[PDB]
RNA sequence: UACAUAGCUGAUUAGAGGUAGACGCAGAGAACUGAAACAUCUUAGUACCUGCAGGAAGAGAAAGAAAAUUCGAUUCCCUGA
RNA sequence: CCUGAGUACGGCGGAACACGAGAAAUUCCGUCGGAAUCCGCGGGGACCAUCCCGCAAGGCUAAAUACUCCCUAGUGACCGA
RNA sequence: GAAGAGACGGAGCCGCAGCGAAAGCGAGUCUGAAUAGGGCGAAUGAGUAUGUAGUCGUAGACCCGAAACCAUGUGAUCUA
RNA sequence: GGUAGCGGAGAAAUUCCAAACGAACUUGGAGAUAGCUGGUUCUCUCCGAAAUAGCUUUAGGGCUAGCCUCGGAAUUGAGAAUGAUGGAGGUAGAGCACUGUUUGGACUAGGGGCCCAUCUCGGGUUACCGAAUUCAGAUAAACUCCGAAUGCCAUUCAUUUA
RNA sequence: AAGCGACUGUUUAUCAAAAACACAGGUCUCUGCAAAAUCGUAAGAUGAAGUAUAGGGGCUGACGCCUGCCCGGUGCUGGAAGGUUAAGAGGAUGGGUUAGCUUCGGCGAAGCUCAGAAUUGAAGCCCCAGUAAACGGCGGCCGUAACUAUAACGGUCCUAAG
RNA sequence: UGAGUGUUUGUACCACAUGUACAGGAUAGGUAGGAGCCGAUGAGACCGGAACGCUAGUUUCGGAGGAGGCGCUGGUGGGAUACUACCCUUGUGUUAUGAACCCUCUAACCCGCACCACUAAUCGUGGUGGGAGACAGUGUCAGAUGGGCAGUUUGACUGGGGCGGUCGCCUCCUAAAAGGUAACGGAGGCGCCCAAAGGUUCCCUCAGAAUGGUUGGAAAUCAUUCGAAGAGUGUAAAGGCAGAAGGGAGCUUGACUGCGAGACCUACAAGUCGAGCAGGGACGAAAGUCGGGCUUAGUGAUCCGGUGGUUCCGCAUGGAAGG
RNA sequence: GUGGUGGCGAUAGCGAGAAGGAUACACCUGUUCCCAUGCCGAACACAGAAGUUAAGCUUCUUAGCGCCGAUUGUAGUGAAGGGUUUCCCUUUGUGAGAGUAGGACGUCGCCACG
RNA sequence: GCGGGGUGGAGCAGUCAGGUAGCUCGUCGGGCUCAUAACCCGAAGGUCGUAGGUUCAAAUCCUGCCCCCGCAACCA
RNA sequence: GGAGGUAUGACAA
């Protein structure tokens, strides 16, 4: 894998200027940036959906195995057998062939050589993908991930946020590829799975490109990290861990600044001398010839000044409720549910929130955390029970899967609220680093990590003092997840919460739990890896 | 920011034509139907 | 230092130096000047210096010129321009 | 069986070819690397194939050509203190 | 051949065809999709060898004049 | 006796190195170059400038054009002068129709302090200050409702001329 | 009686004899000997037939009392993890040619050939520390006491230090 | 410029070990052959050790003993059983090694060390020790540093020169009613912008003032009247435009291709305008308009280089390189 | 007489007043129709003929404004001269602007109905 | 003419690179103290010199204007 | 029991 003086410009906003990498073979490399900074918009240039502007990509020949950020479900009632199934050419290439036949039968002595000569290159390589996949996958969910049989016949889009990174991931194993490109392949797994996939990525011998925001995760896996800047637009590979490339990373940015100050302070010295021989009087004439000659060097050096770049602005959240917290925010007694045709999650689930209360509803993957908080929005009836909500609460969600986005509209009109104005909607944008024009860019072009912020936006303008938040530091980068966390830490109402990232939930600052699916509403503590253990 | 721009025949990939547009007025590239000396026919011709 | 060799002695041999302020070959090799400035370039491989020469020197008997189909060492003059 | 080896040639750095590295052959110098040998080798202006022409890495060779310090005999719309 | 004229020597040069970057076509040719227009040409012809004079180019180039630059040499009998 | 010029020597001054040293002297390149100064030699005849435009590391230089001279070709004679006729243009002058500048008068929105009334609400006042309007009066290179004399362009025109 | 220079000396032969140079003394720094330094392409020399109490270089200039603050910048000295970096080594890939295949198509082995990325690659530079008798540098604004002035004192900005 | 040691590594053979997913007799690497094969050259079964191990077992070593097993066949599975070959993964070693470093060696090279001879000799050349040593020195190439040294550059206008200002382009006044016309004369602008703010068809007419009118005020939006331009015309000024060039809507891309009689301007190079012809279009019923924008600034010669196209050339020829 | 449609510088206009609809033109009645209003059949579009000259429109009166504008004189000025020469004057030719006498409430055609 | 500055009472940020007016001292009120200082707790104080543009949005960008400071305003 | 060592506060009253 190499690229060479690569550009990319869509529309006005740039991604790549004279960008330049060099990957060797059997490297496992970790691809790291800002949201927006390019990451998943390079695998797409590897898999040629992208064309480059400038510059030239080069990629191996060998089979390449991808990971989409985003589950790609053509069809809603896709069962997960057929999502799996896709992953081989197996049933493509068989239509294909028993068209073959059928021609075959048609023409007599027509198009046979051609006929022949595909029915020769399909039969070829049906044998290469060998036809006996069919039970090597049925045995590779099991010993893949514990994915249950019962999934296996179920609607992909019913499954939960977690089972379907699992489904996704055990697709790009099922294709058997030569190059591994992983975009976020931890994104919704919990703690237990997240083991399984490092281990296996840590034997698989070939080469393995990771999209992550995981820094523990990458650490164990990755030999390279390659870091796609946002501001400089360009690319540099480091030799090392995350930790080794922010140390180098660092220091060169350090020095550069050193560098900076330097030819500032030259200038402004002879710019000073400049000023003095321009006010002195006319009649100095060496004074005067001097301060041309020094205007001269002084042009000169402000035109080879370096720049120092613009540092990438971090995002601002300032979340206040309109109204006051009540005692008894939230009602939920001997609420039951259960989705047609699957066992009851829970049985006469009954809790009760007490009021600016860090709540977190903790479970693993495919258990019901997901449903609570569509049960508590009123997305789901609940089977039996009463959900109530005290007249003083204001409730703000936040989707798992970013379902609350309108592709096809753009940034401001999905924020566009009747109770603020235009130029109230762009100053909080812009706090969410949605800067002038890069507002009317469509929802659909977006990154899932430039989503979330819009969707977050959402959730702060409405000032709601409950937040029902699934996941929010899904999909952030790094650095946003810890301003998310600090700043909901100090969020004055209360907060339902669903997260598998161990850190976020620690700056939040938990106080009761809710297990699943044994309902067990505990007060918070390293209890929690208890649970987790259990 | 307003830049000259090449707009290039879609049927012959012939580059007939110079313009120039605003970048931020006109994110997505420009396409006209301007007529194709080489094709000797009007044909639609996008930016590239 | 043993054989030797080196040194030393003798005999034998042929060089030294000068020109014709010219001509030839070679080593080394400027600057003013021109470019309307100037560094690449030009003056110029010139002036100067040094070596070797001979009456001439140098070159010369194709691992060539060509592609009319062919020519048949070298040198010099006309022409190509 | 013989037909010129640390050679031809190549990399690097210079130089000579009208040709200033240029697409640049051909020739030479320094340095390093470094062939084939008749079914072989070189050249025909990068390079390759075909075709044509030639046979390097050894030597010698008169004449046509350049010059006149001198000697002999003359010449001049050359000088005339 | 007298340091001559002259004789031989037709290789070569100029002119008799132009147009186009070039392949190429030719009283035309180039541009152009074009029998269109337009450009340059032909229609609408005089050249060439030599003498002479004017002017120009290369040469010191109408004559005299630097401060200087460069390359061999000669100078410490004054003076340090 | 030694140190020699791309140098020496210097208790240091650019100081000395054969009577002038910010780089000795001599010969050669060499007739260096000089957009600079000076000089450039007989006669008569015909005609006779320019000191301007443009561009220029250009400004006291140069190039093209303009102006002079010599020869030639050709024309529906195209030049000059004057007249007749027709036109383009905004100057002198003048004017205020616009735009600026501006004077006085009438009226006045409005603004100023005085008191009553103050919830500062309504007066009544300075011949208080006063926009706009209006009357009268000026003013203009970068004002014009107007507008010459001249000059200019042109005429198959006329007369004279070349 | 004052300035300058401690002093005797030296200097612009030929407009300057001085406060200029030298000087003894001070200090810094280089130099372990085929020393450093210098002349020279080299050989060979000086240094020195000397050896750190010696030799070279920079500054200051008897003697007496003293020689404050700043190592941020520039030099020098030390450091060696990291970044950057030449030739050379290396040779993944991509062109040119064509034996051979080929569905006008087009493909294409070997050889030769034109380019060539990864990787490797010293010093230096960036970076860290020290160094001022190394090159150098050595601040502002506002307010405060019993008349008034002034500010011992108080704020605050800047700097490597004021 | 040559020997070794060791270390870390890359390569290549050669030995070794390893292959357990579901089913499957069970630890099934792939392919091919395979009915037959192996064992008194010590088989089966048994026992101990060791290894692997997915914990199920597999491999190997040995004690005794002595003659046997395995395969085919059979069912499982996609794949079948022995054994052979070709190999393929994984991890052990041997060898060949190639590098990087490690020190050690000695014979090259070096000695302004000692002694010996040439020999009168502080030169030199040899000889013997000693020291050092593949370093150093030297050659070629490369990076760094390098006023120590060298060749040069370091504007012009200008009420002298300097300082300040200016240098190209557009508009006005100066400018003397054609055009042109200077000053370091008086004023300003430009180095763009517009996907409509372009084309076309259709449609519309402004700014202000008065009166009335919730929030609402001098002044937001509304209505009548008065209103010839006192508005607007992207952007300076001048000229022009209300038969619109100002404003709105629909459709569009003529902000077209090849040109172009003839004009203006002009030292040249350039600059400006252009009816009209053809090709193929936009709008409109048609007429007809359209080769950008109300007009006049919004720009830069050549050389050199990049990208795209091309029935052009291609140094013997075909290509190519390069034009 | 009216309605279309043009030429000519508004001497054609504007303001004010008066008269007329026989036809014609208009207002005028409606929105089912093609068609339409960034809302409105107001407008545009279409259908239609109950009423009215009220308005527009036509004709007529008026010089209030606007417009046109002779002559005389003057400013300037070409040419030729002068002076006491930043200016001024004379001869000759030309001659405005302003201010006025006055002009003028249009004229010249074609069509269709009368 | 050349520069530097106008942000709460004072000294300063922010400004380059448009979104949110801060830091130090001070003032006011209340605490602590026998009282004062220090200290502790609350509060006030600017729409960024001003007027216009640009923008969805200006302390921030553009133009002008007004103030304050240093310098210059002439050389043989 | 003894001995040598290890922040501010006029003045008078
Ligand atoms: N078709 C597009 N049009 C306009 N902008 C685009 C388009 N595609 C991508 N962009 C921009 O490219 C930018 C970067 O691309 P990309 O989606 O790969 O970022 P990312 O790093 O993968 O995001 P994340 O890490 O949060 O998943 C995005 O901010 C996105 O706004
Ligand atoms: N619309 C649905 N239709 C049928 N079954 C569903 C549906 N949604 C969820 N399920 C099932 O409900 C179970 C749990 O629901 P839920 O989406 O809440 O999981 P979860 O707690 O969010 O897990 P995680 O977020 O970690 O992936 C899943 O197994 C899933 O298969
Ligand atoms: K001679
Ligand atoms: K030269
Ligand atoms: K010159
Ligand atoms: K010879
Ligand atoms: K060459
Ligand atoms: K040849
Ligand atoms: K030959
Ligand atoms: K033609
Ligand atoms: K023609
Ligand atoms: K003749
Ligand atoms: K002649
Ligand atoms: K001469
Ligand atoms: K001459
Ligand atoms: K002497
Ligand atoms: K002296
Ligand atoms: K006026
Ligand atoms: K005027
Ligand atoms: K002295
Ligand atoms: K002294
Ligand atoms: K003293
Ligand atoms: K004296
Ligand atoms: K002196
Ligand atoms: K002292
Ligand atoms: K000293
Ligand atoms: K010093
Ligand atoms: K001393
Ligand atoms: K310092
Ligand atoms: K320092
Ligand atoms: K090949
Ligand atoms: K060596
Ligand atoms: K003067
Ligand atoms: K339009
Ligand atoms: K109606
Ligand atoms: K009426
Ligand atoms: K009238
Ligand atoms: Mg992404
Ligand atoms: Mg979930
Ligand atoms: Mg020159
Ligand atoms: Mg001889
Ligand atoms: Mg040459
Ligand atoms: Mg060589
Ligand atoms: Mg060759
Ligand atoms: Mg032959
Ligand atoms: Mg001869
Ligand atoms: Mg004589
Ligand atoms: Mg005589
Ligand atoms: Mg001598
Ligand atoms: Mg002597
Ligand atoms: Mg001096
Ligand atoms: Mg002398
Ligand atoms: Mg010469
Ligand atoms: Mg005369
Ligand atoms: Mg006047
Ligand atoms: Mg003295
Ligand atoms: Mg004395
Ligand atoms: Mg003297
Ligand atoms: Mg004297
Ligand atoms: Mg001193
Ligand atoms: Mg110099
Ligand atoms: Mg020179
Ligand atoms: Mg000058
Ligand atoms: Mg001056
Ligand atoms: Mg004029
Ligand atoms: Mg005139
Ligand atoms: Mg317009
Ligand atoms: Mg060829
Ligand atoms: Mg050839
Ligand atoms: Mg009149
Ligand atoms: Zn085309």
């Amino acid at each position: 894998m190499r690229g060479q003086k690569m550009n990319l410009t869509f529309g006005l906003e740039e991604v790549y200027e004279d960008a330049e990498f060099h990957l060797g073979d059997f490297d496992k490399v970790g691809i790291v940036g800002v949201n927006g900074a390019g990451k998943t918009t390079l695998f797409r240039l590897l898999l040629r959906e992208l064309k480059l502007d400038k510059g030239k990509i080069t990629i191996g020949n060998s089979r390449i195995g991808y990971l989409p950020q985003e589950i790609i479900i053509m069809d809603e009632k896709m069962t997960v057998l057929e999502f799996l199934a896709e992953g081989r050419p197996i049933k493509k290439m068989e239509t294909e062939l028993n068209y073959i036949y059928e021609k075959l039968t048609v023409v007599d002595d027509d198009k046979q050589d051609r006929l022949l000569k595909r029915m020769g290159w399909l039969q070829e390589q049906l044998e290469y993908f060998d036809c006996y996949e069919a039970e090597s996958i049925l045995l590779d969910l099991v010993d893949s991930m514990q994915i249950d049989f019962d999934l296996f016949d179920q609607p992909i889009s019913e499954l939960s946020g977690g089972q379907k990174s699992k489904i996704s991931f055990a697709k790009v194993l099922y294709s058997k590829p030569e190059i591994l490109l992983l975009d976020q392949p931890t994104n919704h797994l919990d703690s237990s799975t997240k083991e399984f996939v490092t281990k296996y990525l840590k034997s698989y011998r070939g080469s393995v490109l990771i999209i992550s925001h995981d820094i523990d995760f990458l650490n164990q896996i990755i030999d390279k990290i390659m870091y796609i800047d946002k501001v400089t637009h360009k690319i540099s590979i480091y030799e090392g861990d995350y930790y080794t490339y922010k140390k180098k990373y660092s220091e060169n940015q350090l020095l550069r600044e050193k560098m900076i100050i330097q030819q500032e302070k030259e200038v402004k010295e002879l710019a000073t001398f400049v000023q003095k021989a321009k006010q002195a009087s006319q009649t100095n004439h060496a004074l005067k010839r001097m301060g041309l000659e020094r205007a001269i060097r002084l042009d000169k050096k402000k035109k080879n000044l370096t720049k120092r770049d613009k540092v990438y602005k971090r995002v601002k959240m300032d979340i206040k409720p309109n109204r006051e917290v009540a005692r008894t925010p939230l009602k939920v007694e001997n609420v039951t549910f259960h989705y047609p045709g699957h066992p009851i999650l829970y049985k006469d689930l009954s809790f009760q929130i007490s009021g600016k209360e860090r709540f977190l509803v903790v479970g693993e993957n495919g258990v019901g955390k997901s449903t609570l908080l569509k049960l508590l929005m009123g997305i789901n009836i609940p089977d039996k029970g009463k959900i109530i909500f005290n007249d003083k609460t204001d409730v703000a969600y936040y989707s798992q899967e970013l379902e609350q986005l309108d592709e096809e509209k753009t940034i401001l009109e999905n924020v566009k609220s009747d109770e603020y104005t235009d130029w109230k909607l762009r100053a909080t944008l812009s706090n969410f680093l949605f800067y002038d024009d890069d507002v009317n860019k469509k929802v659909n072009v977006l990154s899932p990590g430039e989503k979330a912020r819009i969707v977050l936006c959402k959730v702060l303008l409405q000032k709601a003092n409950l937040l029902i938040l699934d996941q929010p530091t899904n999909h952030l980068d790094p650095e946003t997840q810890s301003i998310i966390g600090a700043n909901f830490n100090l969020f004055e109402g209360t907060i339902i919460v669903v997260s598998h990232n161990p850190s976020f939930v620690e700056q939040i600052g938990i106080n009761r739990m809710l297990i699943l699916p044994s309902g067990n509403i505990d007060n918070y503590s390293p209890e929690l890896l208890e649970y987790y253990s259990n | 920011m307003r830049v000259n721009i090449t707009l290039e025949c879609t049927s012959c990939k012939e580059r007939n034509y110079l313009t120039n547009k605003n970048k931020r007025n006109n994110p997505d590239r420009l396409e006209k139907q301007k007529y194709c000396p080489r094709e000797r026919k009007v044909t639609l011709h996008r930016e590239t």
